[PDB]
């Protein structure tokens, strides 16, 4: 039940061609100088009686067609023979009330706007963190490491919106509905029209995974032993970038498979969608999972009557594991409607655009150790 | 290329493998640094611990599958401002008293370990060993534990935690004194950094649960989260 | 008897005596006229890496080329510096190292510290693999400093207020020199091997004589535990650097403090003292992670050494003074030219 | 060379008050740390009081937590301790004795058998 | 006994070092000077040598 | 997951829009 404007140039397509061959296959002559038998764009109205309240139904390509079957129009031929033209103006009589169609807009833009200047504001930030962080040699641990890996993730999810919402544009734009209209040369059927999505979806699906990633290592630094470093950075990164890919290639599959349609990027069916979704769920589980025992380990360390100390540490933490995430998941877009969904997507999408900022100001600014690395380097360049 | 083709890949790649083997076996164990006067007991505590597992000795033990090497210092002279500063980077120090005229010195030098450049984040883990010979001592009656340090006479117990076994409240407070003492020293500096952990003195246990404390606040330090 | 310390007092006021007379003006009269260094800046040609724990000492080869370093983590590790490729990595029986050395000839290399005895390992051997060649024992405290003569002999200071002339064939100590009353820290060999001198934690340096074997002079003008000395190049002076934040100079036929390197910004100690090929440069290693290099006639700190980010432990200068290399408590060792 | 030497003190009896002033000379006694120690007859030594940097920070042990004063004047680079309500276990040889390093609050064997820094000391006896 | 044989060696000990005449400062200064200047152009920490004979570049 | 089901939803409002356009066009103008 995919209606989309190409599918509805195909029936308009198919109306014109059914139109034309009963106009052309039967002679319909039988007035004498009457109204005669034309195409217009919209419906053909074929030859009826003079000085007539000539009805044909409206056509069946409409969107709306289901929801007003009978809305029959009026052409209201004339008795000399003639229809009667409109004022100052060559344009027959006809009614266009019958089958007629009768702001989300709004709420869309404004969190199209607020998400990218988040988004903006993040990568501005992670840009220049990942450059702070890799110009010293001094912080060089494979935390570190995992940290860089990260802000990659969170500069290549900026990015990605980026191209996908100028993709969105190029693909809703006048001279592409135009050609959609003539039925050749538009930017649907290109393969990058749907290859920038499954980017976006691989680079979504990687930002949380290596939230993940680093949850699992600091839990490990806390609870576990220390193991090989070689090794188990190798494990992370394959973690974070490849593991990540075992269920956005099946989404690409099973996407160009059974529904080509938009360019993959409508979520026609939720099945479909749930094979990119439930791993995020469960990174994000798992991470709120470490997330709490970290945080009980805190208050188990800080106890052996101080409340502000574990407060900025849990504002502290949220940031790094994505936590932000929990209060609204198990509110999926299934069952998300009415303010319910607008409410939901406000405080994610904004949380999420600014959620790299928050982590670039949280793990590469105010960190102490990288105030003193700039400390030292300001003396040292004050010797000269 | 060629006269240091074979000359870089016999030395230099051989080598760094080598180091990398080694590296994690460096890291994968914990440096533990045993002080105490001759008078400790610390010897005891050695055997104690090493039956089930000359400058210097090396006490290799293993808990859970977690690696420890005790350098316990012998041979050696009294002045040790030089040679405690290789005690750099290890997880901790384990510090002995003979808590049984001796109080005194032993209080001056966890004092002095306690505010040294080299070993101000280091923490250190407290022994006070000999806690038969103490209960004997107090109930004994003829050694006054109140002349050595007056501050006892006006002391209570610090009643945050309690005496387990069953003993007379004599007891419990000359042991928990000390601790004060010994607590008070610790705390007066050295904050965040580095803490002092006392036991009342199996010992391999204790020292295990001290480091992995140790070793989860630092991380946990190197996280803004403590 | 009882009357001992009167006539040591009087014995030593007139040695006081003997020096004051020997002081005709200050130095500063003298040296005013000279030109001064300038300003020296150095950078890191390269960063030799590999150790984990901190670097506790490191020797220079005779050639320029090859160096050798040790670290508490228990390795000795040869590098040719030229192409920082290292060449042998000797794993040590006891990981507590504080000292360690080149032999001339670049046969055998020394290394020693808290165990108090020293190792002497063989590097051109057959099959080309490094393996322990003798282990001179003796010593009571840790084994602090320890400089080859050659092959055969090696003289080594440590922590029980004494130093020895080994005997690495023999394995006995041929003579022991004592008199210091805190632990030697370092000592410093003359170009001519036939005296040195050592810098124990008393603030007194002593020279001694290798051949017979008892203290000619002692200087004494530090006030705190001196934990460097080096031979200036032409073997008629040296300096000491101490844990009072100075560097201080001797003459041995003046017999008093020269130059006095110090600065009211200085807090730290010094760590490690070397000279350079002419003597114009000192080079001193600090607890605040950085060296600094005076001039010995200057005295006025002309150049500065960082990027060192821990305690800089060891300092050394090739013996054509093409480089310089120290050795932080970061596990780093860094080469300056 | 470092020189510490200290004013003596005569026998006197119990309950009775002297003064030990020490004078130090060969370094500038203003940036150090400087104790107190005492050698009883067969005894080792034993550290008894401390100053401070500035002269602020003060320490005793708790036999003379309250009979003795201890104080040091810059000016006359002298340390001193006035003995009030001595006894006679406090007979000794007393030893001002020095920290090793300026600049720190706290340094190591002060107490030693063989410190280098230490004064001859006075028969203090009752 | 044997503090009194140590007090005796440390008498000796510095007498023997009250037995060499001291030369002038003045000379022992000059002399430390001259050698400086004897090897100036040979110190290449003093004068940097350039990159082209410069083993680290 | 939020970003995929914003671009979901945009792109059906986006269609209906240029449905609508369609239909007007068509209505007239050819």
């Amino acid at each position: 039940a995919t209606v989309s404007l190409w599918e509805t140039v195909q029936k308009w397509r198919e109306y014109r061609r059914q139109c034309q061959r009963s106009l052309t296959e039967d002679p319909p002559p039988a007035t004498d100088l009457f109204c005669n038998r034309t195409f217009d764009e919209y419906a053909c109205w074929p030859d009826g009686e003079p000085g007539s309240f000539v009805n044909v139904s409206c056509p069946w390509y409409l969107p709306w067609a289901s929801s007003v079957p009978q809305g029959h129009v009026y052409r209201f031929c004339t008795a000399e023979g003639l229809w009667l033209q409109k004022d100052n103006s060559s344009l027959p009589w006809r009614d266009l009330s019958e089958c007629e169609e009768s702001s989300p807009e709004e709420q869309l833009l404004f969190l199209y706007i607020i998400y990218t200047v988040g988004y903006a504001l993040s990568f501005s930030a992670l840009v220049i963190a990942s450059a702070i962080l890799l110009g010293f040699r001094h912080l060089h641990c494979t935390r570190n490491y995992i940290h860089l890996n990260l802000f990659a993730s969170f500069i290549l999810r900026a990015l990605s919106v980026f191209i996908k919402d100028a993709a969105l544009k190029w693909m809703y734009s006048t001279a592409a509905q135009q050609h959609q209209w003539d039925g050749l040369l538009s930017y649907q059927d290109s393969l990058s029209c749907r290859l920038v999505f499954l980017l976006m979806q691989y680079c979504v699906a990687a930002n949380y995974y290596w939230l993940l990633v680093e949850g699992v290592y600091l839990y490990t630094l806390l609870a576990f032993s220390v193991l090989s470093e070689q090794w188990i950075f190798r494990l992370y990164v394959s973690i974070g970038w490849g593991v990540p890919l075992l269920f956005v290639v099946p989404w690409g599959i099973v996407k160009y498979l059974y529904e080509d349609e938009g360019c993959w990027t409508r979520n026609s069916n939720m099945n479909y969608w749930l094979i990119i979704r439930l791993p995020i769920l469960f990174a994000i589980g798992v991470n709120f999972l470490i997330f709490v025992r970290v945080i009980c380990i805190v208050v188990s360390k800080l106890k052996a009557d101080i409340k502000c100390r574990l407060a900025k540490s849990t504002l502290t933490l949220i940031p790094l594991l994505g936590t932000h995430e929990v209060i609204f998941a198990f509110v999926m877009d299934e069952h998300a409607r009415g303010t319910l969904r607008f409410i939901k997507l406000f405080t994610e999408l904004s949380f999420t655009s600014f959620q790299g900022l928050m982590v670039a100001i949280l793990y590469c600014f105010v960190n102490n150790e990288v105030q003193l690395e700039f400390r030292k380097s300001w003396e040292r360049w004050r010797l000269e | 290329q060629r006269n240091e083709e074979k000359a870089q890949r016999e030395a230099n790649k051989k080598i760094e493998k080598q180091l990398q083997k080694d590296k994690q076996v460096y890291r994968a164990t914990h440096r533990l640094l045993l002080l105490g006067a001759g008078e400790s007991g610390k010897n005891t505590i050695v055997k104690q611990m090493r039956i089930l597992h000359s400058g210097i000795f090396e006490t290799k033990f293993q808990v859970d599958k977690v690696n420890f090497h005790m350098f316990d210092v012998g041979a050696q002279r009294d002045e040790r401002r030089k040679w405690i500063q290789c005690f750099n980077d290890v997880t901790a120090i384990i510090f002995v008293v003979a808590s049984s005229n001796r109080l005194q010195a032993a209080l001056k030098l966890f004092d002095s370990i306690w505010n040294n450049k080299w070993l101000r984040d280091t923490s250190v883990i407290l022994f006070l060993n000999k806690q038969d010979l103490l209960a004997e001592k107090v109930l004994a009656g003829k050694s006054k534990i109140e002349d050595y340090f007056p501050e006892f006479a006006r002391y209570t117990t610090p009643e945050d935690a309690t005496p387990e076994p069953g003993e007379d409240p004599r007891v419990t407070r000359a042991k928990y004194f000390i601790r004060d003492e010994f607590l008070r020293i610790s705390t007066a500096s050295g904050d965040g950094r580095h803490y002092c952990y006392p036991h009342f003195t199996e010992n391999i246990r204790r020292v295990f649960n001290d480091c992995r404390d140790i070793i989860q606040r630092m991380h946990l330090r190197q996280y803004e989260l403590l | 008897l009882d009357q001992l310390r009167q006539e040591a007092e009087q014995l030593k006021n007139q040695i006081r005596d003997a020096r004051k007379a020997c002081a005709d003006a200050t130095l500063s009269q003298i040296t005013n006229n000279i030109d001064p260094v300038g300003r020296i800046q150095m950078r890191t040609r390269r960063t030799l890496r590999g150790h984990l724990a901190k670097i506790y000492a490191m020797h220079w080869g005779t050639d320029s080329r090859l160096l050798v370093s040790a670290s508490q983590d228990g390795k000795l590790i040869i590098w040719d510096s030229y192409t920082t490729n290292k060449v042998h990595a000797i794993p040590l029986r006891s990981s507590w190292v504080m000292t360690c050395a080149y032999a001339p000839s670049g046969n055998y290399v020394a290394c020693g510290g808290l165990d108090n005895i020293c190792s002497i390992y063989n590097l051109k051997t057959r099959e080309g693999n490094v393996r322990v060649s003798r282990e001179l024992a003796g010593h009571t405290g840790y084994l602090s400093c320890c400089r080859f003569l050659d092959d055969n002999q090696i003289v080594t200071s440590s922590g029980d207020t004494t130093c020895a002339l080994w005997d690495i064939e023999t394995g006995q100590q041929t003579t022991t020199f004592t008199g210091h009353t805190g632990d030697v820290m370092s000592l410093s060999l003359a170009p001519d091997t036939r005296l040195f001198v050592s810098g124990a934690c008393d603030a007194s340096a002593k020279l001694w004589d290798v051949r017979e074997g008892m203290c000619r002079q002692t200087f004494t003008g530090h006030e705190s535990d001196i934990n460097a000395i080096c031979f200036f190049p032409n073997g008629n002076a040296f300096a000491t650097g101490s844990d009072d934040a100075t560097c201080r100079l001797f003459d041995l036929r003046a017999d008093q403090e020269l130059m006095t390197y110090s600065h009211d910004n200085i807090i730290c100690g010094i760590t490690s003292v070397s000279f350079s090929k002419s003597g114009r440069l000192l080079l001193a290693g600090y607890d605040d992670f950085n060296c600094n290099v005076w001039d010995a006639l200057k005295a006025d700190r002309a150049g500065v050494l960082a990027g060192h980010d821990n305690r800089v432990s060891c300092l050394g200068v090739t013996d054509d003074g093409m480089a310089v290399a120290t050795g932080s408590w970061d596990s780093f060792l860094k080469i300056w030219n | 060379q470092v020189q510490l030497q200290e004013s003596g003190g005569g026998l006197v009896q119990p309950g009775g008050s002297l003064r030990l002033s020490c004078a130090a000379s060969g370094f500038t006694f203003s940036n150090y740390k400087m104790n107190w120690v005492r050698q009883a007859p067969g005894k080792g030594l034993e550290w008894v009081s401390d100053i401070s940097q500035s002269g602020a920070s003060i320490s005793y042990t708790g036999s003379v937590k309250g009979r003795f004063t201890i104080s040091r004047d810059n000016a006359k680079n002298t340390l001193y301790l006035q003995m009030n309500s001595l006894k006679p276990e406090d007979t000794a040889v007393y030893y001002c004795a020095r920290c090793p390093a300026p600049f720190t609050r706290d340094c190591f064997d002060v107490t030693s058998t063989t410190y280098a820094y230490r004064g001859q000391g006075t028969q203090v006896t009752v | 006994t044997a503090s009194i044989a140590q007090a005796r060696k440390l008498v000796e000990q510095l007498k023997m070092e009250a037995n060499i005449d001291r030369i002038k400062v003045s000379k022992a200064a000059a002399d430390l000077m001259a050698y400086c200047e004897a090897h100036a152009k040979e110190d290449p920490l003093l004068t940097p040598v350039p990159a082209s004979e410069n083993p680290f570049r | 997951y939020a970003q995929g089901t914003f671009t979901s939803d945009y792109s059906i409002l986006l269609d209906k829009k240029a449905q609508a356009a369609f239909i007007e066009y068509l209505l007239e103008g050819g």
